[PDB]
DNA sequence: GGCCGCCACTGGCCACTGGAGAATCCCGGTGCCGAGGCCGCTCAATTGGTCGTAGACAGCTCTAGCACCGCTTAAACGCACGTACGCGCTGTCCCCCGCGTTTTAACCGCCAAGGGGATTACTCCCTAGTCTCCAGGCACGTGTCACATATATACATCCTGTGCATGTAAGTGCATG
DNA sequence: CATGCACTTACATGCACAGGATGTATATATGTGACACGTGCCTGGAGACTAGGGAGTAATCCCCTTGGCGGTTAAAACGCGGGGGACAGCGCGTACGTGCGTTTAAGCGGTGCTAGAGCTGTCTACGACCAATTGAGCGGCCTCGGCACCGGGATTCTCCAGTGGCCAGTGGCGGCC
């Protein structure tokens, strides 16, 4: 079981503070090298990030929805 | 609720369909009226054998059905599954026209 | 005090017409002297053709359960061999039809 | 009546029970088979006339006609159809 | 006497048949008119060729024979008409 | 002791000279006009063949000749071409 | 006795052999018998076909400062000529080489 | 720094090159030694005309040169500058080969 | 005498002035063997045609003209060598 | 006492599945019209001989290819470092087929009419063929200048450092809380 | 005193321009062989003349083609809609591009040999030509049974509604600080 995938994106995109912000390949990878069945819900990261974006935590950088970069926000 | 297939499905049917068939697809007297309105553009007036009409009509099939089956192959090899009039003008272009 | 006028095809064993065929070969002007045994070769070269043909349309009729070979026969048959196809890539049969081909792609999942 | 008109319907009807005895022939095919067999007849006659133009012979023999249909025939289709005029010609050649 | 359009009696429905048959799963809406020009193409490609034969023939009537002519001039012969 | 080989170098080089008289040329771009010319011939003479044979006639005339440049030439080049040779008929006419 | 020597091309006020052209297509096999006309026109037409691409492959040379016609000449002449190269889709050239030609979207920027 | 083009530049230049050049792209020696090589697999004891290798050379260009035309065509169709061996199968099958 | 891998022969690099003679800006590496094949299969089919008009000409030796034949049988008509 | 981390409750989302509906395949049945078999005719395959020649071989020749060898650089290979390009993913918007309805003209099918395709006859224009004679084009020899090659400038152009237009963020003086 | 804000000011980014460097053009010098041009010849092409025969032309007729008229429906067209597909954006990792150093092997000159292309005489096998003849193959007829169309049931495919599992959003509580 463990947390939901929202944390593990938050410690994805947090493993590298790029002045980019971290593709969706680059959360992909730093998924499958920290454990996860990426092939499976890749719906379910889409959502996740598209919910963390809502909430204004996460800021994206150059793509629009889920494309493009993604970092994080001013706090 | 009245019934409605998903798209392409009847499309496929019509794809198995039309290749176990072997008859002409084009109304035939339209074609008569193109191929005379051709004809009186090299010389007015003339005079056609059915016979053929019936050739030229199984001669433009062919040569359409085989200009659809390379741009069919055009557009999948542009990873695409829509066909468009660019990828007649590659295949025209590939065969020498 | 003739002989018999026997037939050059069962001379040869064969069914395609000899004289007919040398006659069309001295009037089709390819050349003006013909070698005797040349129409014969040409004719045995046809037979053996037509022979593979007829018994590839008659093996797809009878695929098709159908007692009378068909032009939609001869189309599958004539499509489904490579070196026969290879032969006669740029001829078409009138009412052939096509060979039932899908691309993979094309399917659905 | 009419002048005659030549046609090959009786000896691809003989041919045609030979292989297969048991089914029968439609007129439409009859005319697609005349095509086939006159088209493959002028085609043969094309490269054996150009053969015995090149080697410069007034006569055309059974050597080239071998050679041409080595030539157009693919592979096997090619082999067999030299086996069989072989055979022929050993056959008439014996009368 | 004089006929101005028939190019359109090649119609949409036609040429959908005709791509199935080719195996186009899916057509554009570009593709019936540009299908329209390359058949215009085709066909006057061989029938100039096939009233050259008539002519030559010194026939007003147009025969299939003439037709499979034209075709196998053009690399494209085919077979059911041949006499 | 040579066997003689025919070429139309003397044809092309005068109509050269005609067309350009300051023009020069190289000799295997002479090779591909004799193959061109060449090939052109046998084109138009198997056309005129077979026309001769589709009206079962058997003598060519330039009725033929012309059928067969309004069949492989396309456009302007038959209709220049039918002029020309229309005119040399005419000028052979007179002599 | 005899009237003197007078050639055909001359009577045709041609260059090209008439004589020449009709022993060819009398010992090439075409028909048994040919027009007196018909060499004479097909030699008309190769001479003008000749001098056409002959001043084709003239303005070539000129363009180019080359004073003699050059492989490289002819094929320029014949693939810019959207005619001629209908009429030789399917012909090959020794040392012609291509049309400089680029795809637009291979150029940068 | 020493001097450095980007990509493509001399893939341009070499372009213009060989277009404006007519000269064979095929080293002479190892041609003939593949046509040895794969007539003598035909019939033993063959022996050429270096003009005939030479004709066998420039039909070989010839064809090649075309084929990746066709190569262009499609990859330009496919919005790709970089061909792959799929376009020219796709050349050669719409071609017929 | 008796060669092997010929085919090979023909260099990447030669293979290369091809592509840019045909204008083409990138290739794959995959590109060179699939196109060896592809060669391979031009040049077997002409010679053997090339060959087959060799023997019928009662000579050990192949002449240019032959290999003209044989391409003209393919319809890629070749000009420049005495045909 | 408050706040956060973890455990539990809960709803939303995705895939799995069964069943209904519809298109299709399969099964007789039956009328019907091409297939094929018979029959009468005719023309062309045969049969036989002759004459003239087409090509196969003997022999001979010279020539082009084949191999060897020996230098001699050009490029092929190979490695390395970097960009740019295929390409994978997704968002988004719009295009085109599914489906139902309306119209419409195509098609059967039927009938009139007449036109020219085709067939037969007839007579003749040309042309294939033969013999004579002769000049045209090709082999042969030669010479000579258009072009290949080399070399030195001259510009083109392409990459790159960098100089200016624009975004950004921080410091701090000042007004004021 | 303190503190936040706004204004000012330094920092950073991207676009634009000068400048170098190298590749390409371009201008001048030099040989050379390839193209072009005079020459002998013989051989192929023109000259004269004929036979006859393929081809032009007249006549006809009938069959095929054109023209037209009614019914009916399949066929096309038109509209709605809604999903699937095209395609743009973005990034990323990699795989050729480019560049430099090496090996080698491609290439050129020169030697030598002989298979082998090819020319010439013979002459003989073979095939075209020609007269009779027939029987095989083609034109026409007629019957039939294979099969196209029709009608009925089973099958299969598909698509979508019902259902359970999976995951994340949410609430609540204990424990520690």
């Amino acid at each position: 079981s463990g947390p939901p995938v929202s944390e593990l994106i938050t410690k994805a995109v947090a493993a590298s503070k790029e002045r980019s912000g971290v593709s969706l390949a680059a959360l992909k990878k730093a998924l499958a090298a920290a454990g996860y069945d990426v092939e499976k819900n890749n719906s379910r990261i889409k959502l996740g990030l598209k919910s963390l974006v809502s909430k204004g935590t996460l800021v994206q950088t150059k793509g629009t929805g889920a494309s493009g970069s993604f970092k994080l926000n001013k706090k | 609720k009245p019934h409605r297939y998903r798209p392409g499905t009847v499309a496929l049917r019509e794809i198995r369909r039309y290749q176990k068939s072997t008859e002409l697809l084009i109304r035939k007297l339209p074609f008569q009226r193109l191929v005379r309105e051709i004809a009186q553009d090299f010389k007015t007036d003339l005079r056609f054998q059915s016979s053929a009409v019936m050739a030229l009509q199984e001669a433009s099939e062919a040569y359409l059905v085989g200009l659809f089956e390379d741009t069919n192959l055009a557009a999948i090899h542009a990873k695409r599954v829509t066909i468009m009039p660019k990828d007649i003008q590659l295949a025209r272009r590939i065969r020498g026209e | 005090a003739r002989a018999k006028a026997k037939t050059r095809s069962s001379r040869a064993g064969l069914q395609f017409p000899v004289g007919r065929v040398h006659r069309l070969l001295r009037k089709g002007n390819y050349s003006e002297r013909v070698g005797a045994g040349a129409p014969v070769y040409l004719a045995a070269v046809l037979e053996y053709l037509t022979a593979e043909i007829l018994e590839l349309a008659g093996n797809a009729a009878r695929d098709n359960k159908k007692t009378r070979i068909i032009p939609r026969h001869l189309q599958l048959a004539i499509r489904n061999d490579e070196e026969l196809n290879k032969l006669l890539g740029r001829v078409t049969i009138a009412q052939g039809g096509v060979l039932p081909n899908i691309q993979a792609v094309l399917l659905p999942k | 009546k009419r002048s005659r008109k030549e046609s090959y319907s009786v000896y691809v009807y003989k041919v045609l029970k030979q292989v297969h005895p048991d089914t029968g022939i439609s007129s439409k095919a009859m005319g697609i088979m005349n095509s086939f067999v006159n088209d493959i007849f002028e085609r043969i006659a094309g490269e054996a006339s150009r053969l015995a133009h090149y080697n410069k012979r007034s006569t055309i023999t059974s050597r080239e006609i071998q050679t041409a249909v080595r030539l157009l025939l693919p592979g096997e289709l090619a082999k067999h159809a030299v086996s069989e005029g072989t055979k022929a010609v050993t056959k008439y050649t014996s009368a | 006497k004089v006929l101005r359009d028939n190019i359109q009696g090649i119609t949409k429905p036609a040429i959908r048949r005709l791509a199935r048959r080719g195996g186009v799963k899916r057509i554009s809406g570009l593709i019936y008119e540009e299908t329209r020009g390359v058949l215009k193409v085709f066909l006057e490609n061989v029938i100039r060729d096939a009233v050259t034969y008539t002519e030559h023939a010194k026939r007003k009537t147009v025969t299939a024979m003439d037709v499979v002519y034209a075709l196998k001039r053009q690399g494209r012969t085919l077979y059911g008409f041949g006499g």
